[PDB]
């Protein structure tokens, strides 16, 4: 139901420091030009603070180890309004 | 943290839980062969034959070796030691 | 002062060492030893006759 | 001067905890600068390349409180600190 | 004067956290005013058009504690703050 995009190794990791662009498209444009591994589609349950169950079975030397993620984007399909979230933690089921 | 490693020992002769001076451990994950060290908080004894290890990872040890720390930029430092050069500069303050 | 000249310069401050002048007649010069860049050199401004 | 002991107790304090600093925005002085050990304590915002998001945190907040990075094992359990030095 | 370093430590402080203010009831000075980044911290009562009531809160109370709105990425991780400036 919604189109996730998980950014790796990004500066955005405290809520007191952000970056700022003059228009949300420039924001998005920026973000859409710096990716590093995976980008799926779920319909994640929101209740902060929430969870995104995210699967990876095509592995060869991974398990949990898609690691430097902290920040992510969510383009909600299809009102195509967009929303960014930090990722507190990463549990390995 | 904070996790557990169920660890078994049945070939004993005068032990039970008594494999004792452990605090620190290593884990070479087979097979990405990346490595990680952890402290061991405690050690519970489930029975005569198998004890449990609580763990918390030494994030410092694990991730910081070499030159890593010295390349971080735009950090607000709060105490450190200074290279001769950087000491002279801060000398008045100290 | 018994400090190590090589790595102790930072201890040259007034809770660790102190400095005072006197003529034993109740004239004194108190010296905050933290305020000398490198050297404890005394000169004089004298007049006579 | 203060007494021979007190003089040392002070020497030690700096050797073990380095120096009050208020440089919001700099780069750390070399970590390998001292001879026996090397305190380091700083506050966000830094990311280390490729690490469990929550190990960072655990890492961040560990330095914000400070970490004495020793440089020889011997010393970790010997009355050496007293002689720490800038190379 | 204070020392070269202390002088900078002070420059930085203002660059990173702006200025003590007590203007109950004004409009924020332009947010895009500075060159490197631009602190902003203020207290209710404001509503942003069309937002999750509870993201506002999370928002309100996020600024009441303050947000450093940086203006170029380079800078977010470089020893630049030192040179923030009013255009």
């Amino acid at each position: 139901l919604s189109k996730i995009k998980l950014f790796y190794n990004t500066p955005f990791n405290n809520m007191q420091n952000t970056l700022h662009f003059n228009s949300n498209e420039e924001r998005d444009a920026y973000f859409n030009s710096k990716f590093d591994v995976h980008e799926f589609t779920s319909t994640f349950n929101y209740r902060g603070v929430l969870r995104v169950t995210i699967d990876l079975v095509s592995d060869r030397s991974c398990f949990e180890q898609l690691m430097g993620v902290n920040y992510c984007q969510v383009q909600y399909i299809q009102s195509n309004r967009v929303e960014y979230l930090f990722v507190t933690d990463i549990q390995q089921l | 943290g904070v996790l557990r490693v169920t660890i078994d020992l049945v070939s004993d002769r005068s032990c039970f839980e008594q494999l004792m001076g452990v605090n620190y451990c290593q884990v070479q994950y087979i097979q990405s062969n990346r490595v990680e060290y952890l402290f061991v908080t405690d050690i519970q004894q489930l029975n005569d034959k198998v004890c449990e290890l609580s763990l918390v990872p030494d994030v410092v040890m694990t991730y910081t070796q070499g030159n890593v720390l010295n390349t971080l930029n735009n950090v607000n430092v709060i105490r450190q030691h200074y290279t001769q050069t950087e000491y002279e500069q801060n000398l008045e303050q100290i | 002062l018994g400090l190590n000249p090589i790595n102790d310069k930072h201890l040259l401050r007034p809770n660790i060492v102190t400095a005072e002048l006197t003529d034993y007649a109740g004239n004194r010069l108190p010296i905050d030893l933290s305020l000398i860049e490198t050297n404890l050199e005394f000169d004089s401004f004298v007049t006579m006759g | 001067r203060i007494s021979q002991d007190e003089l040392n107790n002070v020497k030690k304090y700096y050797n073990m905890f380095g120096y009050e600093c208020n440089d919001y925005s700099t780069k750390l002085s070399d970590i390998t600068s001292m001879s026996i050990c090397n305190w380091v304590q700083f506050k966000g915002i830094w990311t280390l390349p490729n690490v469990d998001t929550g190990h960072m945190n655990m890492l961040r907040a560990l330095f914000e409180a400070g970490v004495r990075l020793w440089h020889k094992e011997s010393d970790m359990i010997n009355n050496t600190v007293v002689n720490n030095v800038i190379i």
